[PDB]
RNA sequence: GCGGCUUAAUUGGAAAACCUCACCCGGG
RNA sequence: GUUGCUACCCCUCCCUACGGGGAGGGGGGCACACUAGGGGGACUGCCGGCGUAAGCCGGAGGAAGGAGGGGGCCACGGCAGGUC
RNA sequence: CGUAAACCCCGCCCCAGUAGGGAUCGAGGGCUGCAACUCGCCCUCGUGAACGUGGAAUCCCUAGUAACCGCGUGUCACCAACG
């Protein structure tokens, strides 16, 4: 029910690795699904920073913008 | 192992081929039978014609 | 000084091999 | 107790008296650690007390001891060994030491020897080299 | 006037505060009462050798007393 | 194949452990609680580090340990590299003079490494280079 | 008793690959092995 | 959510539909069902990870003395099975001139676990457990060029690259509190752990961790 | 009840507190105040019992590595040092001889030495007080560390 | 270490007191 | 197993909470370790996925898993490359 | 040659150009060699400079690796801050 424990921040499940982009491919877009919170069964895709696997939980600290280019 | 050279491959063919029933689906009989049929002085190169002849003889089960 | 060829430069008195650095990688075998 | 003296002339120098007597004695002009070390010994005072809780009598015996080591320790131990004027071993404190040094470069000098002319230059006197780093960014002559 | 480059109304100020803490460190106590810390590691372990502390972690430099 | 019995009936066992540069031959028979590598007892050990790595296995095992004598001769390789050796050794000893597969199967979770040893040793200075610089 | 295979001298001589030192500092390696049994 | 299997030593502890993973074995015990203590002293069962992402990484794993050999580096996504507090270890190498002194660093968190315990009444293990947790950044700025100038952008943090920038602040933190000046390294780092428990802003893993977030912010 | 048995620290202390007391032949020479334990160190040693304390880290030496001789316990003793320049990386220095002979030569005045062809060995004088010195250095430390007591009195 | 400056010479290229040595002064 | 290893023994010295321990010499042995020559072992081999198939990802097992790790051997022709 | 250093342990120092730093310089004692001043190396006592972490810029490095630590050795009568 309650995951994240900021109170800023809410919870995303990395359902789905998207691919490699930024400059010198650093970050990575990553199909993450929403956890507890507004917009609690939306499915984004975010720009993660660092390595990243399939099942991992991240903290949203915004869930309005999908945003991924990094030209 | 990442990609077998032409001469891997070629051997392997040639040796599956000459003899077609000294050879299944298993590597410790493949290896048993390319070290008894032909002349490999190197392990390596044994060992990758042996698995390649085992990656044939599936192929070969398989089309069937 | 050397062996094959006096040079003075690389005398080269490892063990009791006399050379001059450059006549043994030529005679080395 | 006894308050400790902030401040203990020794040698015409005014160690401080919250220090150890060992390392207060070493900022004198002619004493070293190892030279404050051995006084402390050789007089049995304990080289780790505080020179400001000391006792009269011992005060003036370390500041005999400073003035006067050549009497204690072994000539190897001394600062002038053999010296190039009068023959003894001595050790000098402070501005003896200073005026015995200052009249060996002035006697190098008025030789024009070439340690002489270098110190007449104000270059470096021991074998050395100046393509380099050479120039000093620093003060060479501190004594 | 137990350790003599320390003044006795310090050192008891010190006894006494040592009781009200939970941990103390020698430079805790340099630092609280303007003290060279190799002070306050007499002052630490002559409460430790009274037994008003308890070593309970050491080091080099610093160390850990449990007041008790 | 690095545990060798030697006497049975009096049941002693000699092992072997390695790390880096550093071996550890390791003889354990049905003795008191004690364990003595190089002749100096298990906690009297000075190196702090040294000592607990070596006496990890023993505080897995708990009272298996208080029924053998464990005598440990350790060679080359650094305290660390010691340590390591003398804790394989004692870890593979206590696995095969026991029989016990709970054992085997608790010092495997614990580390991995314990009864597999290290593999890696090392990697040589080039020429032209500070170092190896791998 | 037996053949004891005493451990191989080994006799390395390290030489500069250069006549003259024109480059990236390459170093050639001779090796005389000798083994000994007894 | 995943189809490529999952290697032994992981377990999965499902709740609800989110699949909760952790890569290191909490339940362990010697041969007669005692706990193992970290240093002898302290115990790894009552620890607990609010963070579910930072969950996966955290090592608590029972360990007497935290000395991994130097072998899980290797493999990506190695370092979740190094103990946590080898990880602090491991993080107090530096500078140059204390690189491979792990002793050094096993003493300095050993005695700074001490004065914790002491100072706070809390597990060591518990008090920077909460630090990580309160200095983990969420947030991060990555570099975007828009014709000749870089620029920032708001990106999200994984949970293990935020589990090392927390490391990192941390030792960083006490690093620059004790150079040049009397107090010991030990209580610089317990006093910087503790605040980043605490969530006192004085602390610099806190300062941090602000200031990164609100760049992120303010470049979206 | 063995030199192994005990912690070198204490029983090194305990060795040199009896022999400064209870053996005279260990004496410090004239020259002890104005040296140091060695070529290339910085400062004389502090502690005033330093040949007493040397005299008892040569002694469990003697017990330990027997046969050694004075040059091999210079190297035991040796230290890392700025040999030449002080601007040069630093080396390994071994310490003074003069100090250990003499130590090895008091010693074996007092009895507890003796000299062979490979080095100086402890007399069976020297192994008993060494030994003595650790049964009752044990003693009070099983007191302490129950763990220890199976190294001394086995049950 | 190279460049420059200075120099009788500070040598010529791109582990130095003799020797090395190839440079300068004086001589065989 | 002329060297190197010490489990197993005995002789001596020392200690002894009295059970026993430690150190040295000798014997015995090649067990362990080590030394050196030859061989085996790992091959995408198995499984799940993908792909016409070259082959790629995950997992187990495995001393060692993707050319296992380090290095050597330096193609044709160049650098009016550096070295009388 | 050979009981390496870093490391561990204990005691002293306590934020200061200092018990940090070891340049420069004074007196003296040795080593190699035919010879040590120009122009060698080592040791003792004394003397205690710059320096408080370094602009623009820039180098190397993916695991027993980086970094730190010492040891052997090449050149070598002596001398290594170099390989
Ligand atoms: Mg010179
Ligand atoms: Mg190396
Ligand atoms: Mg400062
Ligand atoms: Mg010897
Ligand atoms: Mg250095
Ligand atoms: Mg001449
Ligand atoms: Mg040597
Ligand atoms: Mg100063
Ligand atoms: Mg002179
Ligand atoms: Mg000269
Ligand atoms: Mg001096
Ligand atoms: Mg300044
Ligand atoms: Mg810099
Ligand atoms: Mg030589
Ligand atoms: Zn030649």
């Amino acid at each position: 029910v309650k995951f994240s424990p900021y109170e800023d921040a809410v919870a995303g499940l990395v359902v789905q690795i998207l691919g490699r982009t930024g400059v010198a491919g650093e970050v990575t877009q990553v199909k993450i699904r929403v956890l507890e919170g507004r917009d609690k069964g939306r499915v984004l895709t975010r720009n993660v920073k660092g390595p990243v696997r399939l099942g991992d939980i991240v903290m949203l600290r915004e869930t309005e913008r999908e945003a991924r280019r990094i030209t | 192992g990442r990609v077998k050279p032409k001469f891997i491959k070629s051997l392997a063919e040639k040796l599956l081929e000459a003899y077609p029933d000294r050879f299944t689906e298993s590597f410790k009989e493949n290896k048993k039978a390319v070290a008894e049929l032909a002349d490999i002085p190197s392990k390596t190169v044994r060992n990758k014609v042996a698995g390649y002849i085992t990656r044939l003889v599936k192929r070969q089960k398989a089309k069937e | 000084r050397c062996l094959r060829c006096g040079t003075r430069e690389a005398v080269i008195r490892k063990y009791g091999l006399y050379l001059c650095r450059r006549c043994f990688r030529e005679v080395a075998p | 107790a006894q308050e400790i003296r902030a401040i203990v002339r020794i040698g015409d120098t005014d160690l401080d008296g919250n220090k150890t007597v060992a390392y207060a004695l070493a900022k004198i002009r002619g004493i070293g650690i190892a030279t404050a070390y051995a006084i402390c010994r050789k007089l049995g005072i304990d080289p780790h007390a505080t020179l400001g809780l000391l006792p009269e009598d011992q005060i003036n015996k370390l500041d005999w001891a400073v003035r006067n080591l050549h009497e204690l320790a072994p000539a190897w131990f001394l600062n002038r060994r053999k010296d190039p004027e009068t023959g003894r071993d001595l050790h000098l404190i402070g501005s003896e030491l200073v005026l015995a040094a200052k009249r060996d470069v002035d006697l190098m000098k008025k030789l024009k020897s070439w340690k002489g002319i270098r110190h007449s230059l104000g270059l470096k006197v021991r074998g050395q080299r100046t393509v380099t780093t050479g120039r000093f960014g620093a003060t060479a002559g501190v004594t | 006037r137990t350790i003599q480059t320390l003044d006795e109304k310090v050192f008891q100020t010190i006894a006494k505060e040592v009781q009200s803490l939970k941990a103390v460190t020698p430079y805790e106590i340099a630092t609280k009462y303007g003290i060279k810390m190799s002070l306050a590691f007499k002052v630490l372990r002559a409460l430790r050798d009274r037994g008003d502390l308890v070593l309970v972690a050491k080091g080099h430099r610093t160390e850990v007393y449990v007041p008790k | 194949p690095w545990v060798s019995i030697l006497q049975e009936n009096p049941r002693v066992i000699i092992s072997v452990g390695k790390k880096k540069t550093a071996v550890a031959r390791a003889i354990i028979k049905p003795g008191m609680g004690r364990v003595r590598i190089n002749g100096y007892p298990l906690e009297l050990w000075p190196i702090e580090m040294a000592r607990v790595k070596m006496q990890e296995p023993l505080i897995l095992a708990g009272d298996l340990a208080k029924k053998v004598d464990i005598e440990v001769n350790v060679r080359g390789g650094g305290y660390m590299g010691q340590a390591i050796a003398t804790r394989i050794a004692i870890a593979r000893g206590l696995v095969a003079y026991f029989q016990s597969e709970e054992l085997k199967k608790l010092y495997e979770e614990y580390d991995p490494y314990m009864l597999k040893g290290d593999p890696r040793r090392t990697e040589p200075k080039k020429p032209g280079i500070k170092h190896a610089r791998s | 008793r037996g053949p004891i295979p005493l451990p191989t001298k080994r006799l390395m001589v390290t030489v500069r690959r250069a006549p003259s030192g024109q480059g990236y500092h390459t170093f050639d390696h001779w090796e005389l092995r000798i083994s000994k049994r007894l | 959510i995943f189809g490529e299997q999952l290697p032994k030593t992981s377990r999965v502890e499902y709740i609800g539909d989110v699949p909760i993973i952790e890569e290191c074995p909490r339940e362990l015990k010697t041969l007669d069902g005692n706990p193992i203590l970290l240093f002898g002293k302290w115990s790894f069962e009552d620890v607990v990870v609010r963070d579910p992402g930072l969950r996966r990484y955290i090592c608590l794993k029972p360990v007497v003395l935290p000395h991994t050999e130097g072998r899980y580096q290797k493999r990506r996504f190695g370092k979740a099975h190094i103990p946590i507090v080898e990880r602090l270890v491991n993080l107090l190498m530096r500078p140059g001139r204390n690189t491979g002194k792990k002793h050094k660093a096993y003493n300095i968190v050993k005695r700074a676990f001490e004065i914790i315990y002491y100072k706070t009444g809390r597990n060591p293990i518990q008090v920077f457990i909460d630090a990580i947790i309160n200095t983990a950044p969420r947030e991060e700025i990555t570099r975007i060029i828009m014709g000749g100038i870089a620029y920032s952008v708001s990106v999200d943090v994984s949970p293990q690259r935020r589990l090392d920038l927390s490391l990192r602040w941390i030792t960083e933190g006490a690093r620059q509190c004790s150079f040049n000046n009397p107090k010991p390294i030990e209580e610089c780092l317990a006093d910087e752990i503790m605040a980043a428990a605490a969530n006192d802003p004085k602390s610099y893993a806190v300062r941090k961790r602000e200031e990164l977030e609100r760049i992120a912010a303010a470049s979206r | 009840t063995s030199v192994k048995d005990v912690p070198a620290d204490l029983l090194i202390a305990e060795l040199a507190k009896y022999i400064k007391d209870n053996v005279p032949q260990v004496k410090p020479p004239v020259w002890a105040p104005f040296v140091k334990t060695g070529a290339n160190k910085e400062r004389p040693p502090m502690s005033e019992d330093w040949w007493y304390i040397r005299a008892a880290s040569i002694m469990r030496k003697l017990y330990i590595y027997g046969p050694v001789g004075v040059g091999s316990l210079r190297t035991a003793y040796g230290y890392r040092a700025k040999i030449g320049d002080k601007t040069r990386p630093e080396r390994t220095r071994k310490a003074g001889g003069a100090i250990i002979r003499k130590i090895l030569q008091q010693l074996e005045h007092a009895g507890f030495v003796t000299k062979t062809k490979r080095g100086r060995v402890l007399t069976p004088e020297g192994k008993s007080l060494v030994d003595r010195v650790a049964a009752r250095i044990a003693k009070e430390l099983v007191k302490q560390r129950p763990e220890l007591a199976k190294y001394v009195a086995p049950p």
